[PDB]
């Protein structure tokens, strides 16, 4: 649960909710950085009768930052921003 | 899955519909993967560079361009079509990205980091024309069989 950092290099996942049915519809993910440039866009139609889709995005090439994930079904769009850094504290 | 139905000999093609099938046959059917194979990665602005890449289920194909907006067509050829051979597979080499009248093309035309994705020409019209639409949103060009790859077009050097 919650926004993690991820560090740069390795795997980040991102879980979400929708009422959509899951084989007609479609969930796009847009990652934009500091400056809105694309950097990563992933897309996904998968998901069980739980409502819970999950994307996963690789962060070899992403700077640090608040980067910026925008989810849109084809009728409504939301935004989030997470902090990508080089190495997180563990 | 899918069934095939034969029905009892001498059967009328409308009664059909209500008796048994006599047996069946069923059958599983999965999507084909299209996607683009030359134009990736780093490109040269003004350069002509090869199309090529696998277009599994599909008849003819279109290209588009994306940059933080909605995927633009390029005049590629006459149609804006690519034809797919037995193999599953399209070529169009030697083409002038930077020199199209399409939206795209200017897009690219700007040193910078884009999107460049393959779409099904099929699934190109959104309103049963008989050619590819010249604009698609990101939901029209996700939700048919499609693919994309980041692109990135620097300056030239000598």
């Amino acid at each position: 649960a919650g926004i993690n950092p991820v560090a740069t290099g390795e795997t980040m996942v991102i879980a979400g909710s929708t009422n959509l049915k899951p084989d007609d519809n479609t969930i796009s993910i847009e990652v934009t950085n500091e400056d809105g440039t694309s950097v990563a866009l992933e897309d996904t139609d998968e998901w069980n009768n739980d409502g819970q889709w999950m994307v996963e995005i690789d962060t070899t090439d992403f700077e640090t930052g608040t980067f910026t994930v925008e989810a849109d079904d084809g009728d409504n769009t939301d935004t989030v921003n997470v902090e990508v850094v080089s190495e997180r504290e563990d | 899955e899918v069934d095939l139905e034969v029905y009892d000999a001498g059967v009328s093609a409308t009664a059909a519909v209500g008796q048994d099938a006599t047996n069946d046959i069923t059958l599983t059917i999965e999507e084909g993967g299209t996607t683009l194979s030359s134009p990736t990665g780093q490109y040269v602005v003004g350069s002509e560079v090869d199309i090529n890449g696998t277009a599994t289920s599909s008849d003819s194909v279109a290209i588009y361009v994306r940059d933080d907006g909605d995927w633009q067509l390029l005049e590629i050829g006459g149609d804006n079509e690519i034809s797919v051979d037995s193999d599953d597979t399209f070529e169009e080499e030697d083409i002038a990205l930077s020199g199209l009248s399409g939206d795209g093309s200017s897009i690219l035309s700007l040193t910078g980091t884009y999107r460049i994705g393959v779409i099904d020409a099929s699934d190109a019209d959104v309103g049963g024309d008989g050619s590819v639409d010249d604009s698609l949103t990101t939901s029209e060009f996700t939700s048919g069989v499609s693919s994309s790859n980041s692109i990135r077009v620097t300056d030239q050097a000598l």
